[PDB]
């Protein structure tokens, strides 16, 4: 809980200027010494969830796109989502797809989103937030259509469907109704 | 060997010019610190303070070091110099240097009888440097230098036995209050005393006397 709860801090030490020091990550915190600080920065660093960047008289500290999607795991740990991670199925333009599974045992789909500093992040916040606000006008005009689980600030955690595509299906039987239906 | 490029250092090298009295005689301006080595041969200096300064040099974050540097006779001759530069011993040298080139004469005098040698200064003096005003005052004989210990070596490098010292301003800043020590000894070949009412004919320069040697060729 604690852990996770100053990784939010620092996530929420993002929203306040351009490309964050040290001593801001020092006290955003507001931990004990300089224990938790310097060794949590390391870790992240050594994790490559952090990287340093050194312009003249200014030590200052480089997210990239690791050490995010933990507090959304822990932001999909508060809205009751996945578990154990990875299985690629699919490879996309502004997404990647992995097939993921819950506590509760259910597979889903994990599209992440990687569209730096703060517009990767933030630009990728944006096409799950335009993705996953389309998703919902679709299921609210009642268009068949997957069902969305989440929009983990980038990551959008959504179900699994049994479907195949139509290059691989040679014919139905009622085909009249379906070229009626399309 | 030491080549001049001065026409006063070739005076100098030539065996001309015996002490720096001359020099100080004709209000000269010194740029040969082998000048005041050739005429100062008991000169001893002493380091006061060497710190490093962080520098911003063109996108560099760099380490140079200010050298403060006291050179000074044990008669009355003192010299003050302060230099920064890339490292510790070049600044310790040129430092030394500066001081070298800045060094003036100083009237000690005495306090009450005419015994003997001067021990004290002649009068009271003042000198000022940023806010550090220090005055000296005269003082019976074996009373000590009573001064800070930077201000009390700079005068021990004068050949001042005796003096009181009061100080007024930030006296932190130990360079403005070095320099403001340096102007108060300076300034003692500055006050008009009844005893040099006497009225003196102007002495010729070595510039002319020793006009047709010394010159450039």
């Amino acid at each position: 809980t604690d852990d996770f709860r100053v990784l939010q801090a620092v996530e929420q030490g993002s929203r306040s200027h351009e490309v964050v020091p040290t001593p801001l990550i020092h006290q955003i915190s507001g931990m004990r010494s300089q224990s938790g600080t310097n060794r949590a920065i390391s870790d992240l660093a050594k994790l490559s969830l952090i990287s340093k960047m050194r312009n003249v008289k200014y030590d200052g500290y480089r997210l990239t796109y690791n050490g995010i999607d933990y507090l959304a795991l822990k932001t999909m740990l508060n809205r009751d989502t996945v578990y154990s991670v990875g299985n690629t199925i699919g490879v996309g333009k502004e997404s990647d797809i992995y097939k993921v599974s819950d506590k509760n045992g259910n597979p889903r789909v994990m599209k992440i989103h990687r569209l730096q500093g703060a517009n990767w992040m933030h630009l990728s916040r944006l096409a799950a937030n335009k993705e996953y606000q389309f998703m919902s006008m679709l299921y609210s005009k009642g268009f068949k259509v997957p069902e969305p689980f989440d929009n983990s600030r980038h990551i959008v955690v959504m179900e699994l469907i049994e479907g195949y595509p139509m290059r691989r299906l040679r014919k139905h039987k009622n085909i009249p109704k379906l070229y009626s239906d399309l | 060997g030491w080549v001049p490029v001065t026409k006063l250092g070739r005076l100098v090298k030539a065996g001309k010019i015996t002490t720096i009295e001359e020099i100080f005689l004709h209000s000269l301006p010194v740029k040969e610190f082998q000048i005041i080595d050739t005429l100062l041969p008991g000169l001893q200096d002493e380091v006061m303070n060497i710190k490093p300064v962080q520098k911003q040099t063109r996108a560099g974050q760099r380490t140079r070091f200010k050298a403060v540097v006291v050179v000074g006779d044990s008669n009355g001759h003192v010299g003050l110099g302060i230099k920064t530069a890339k490292e510790v011993a070049g600044a310790i040298r040129a430092g030394i240097i500066i001081a070298k080139l800045s060094v003036i004469p100083i009237r000690r005098g005495y306090w009450g009888t005419n015994l003997g040698q001067p021990h004290s200064l002649a009068t009271k003096t003042t000198g000022k440097c940023g806010s550090v005003t220090v005055r000296l005052i005269p003082a019976p004989r074996g009373s000590g230098i009573v001064a800070s210990p930077a201000v009390k070596k700079l005068l021990q490098l004068a050949g001042v036995e005796d003096v009181y010292t009061q100080s007024n301003g930030k006296t932190r800043t130990l360079e403005n209050t070095l320099k403001a020590a340096f102007v108060a000894i300076g300034n003692t070949y500055g006050f008009l005393t009844p005893n040099l009412w006497a009225e003196q004919p102007l002495p010729v320069s070595p510039l002319d006397i020793y006009s047709d040697e010394a010159s450039a060729q």
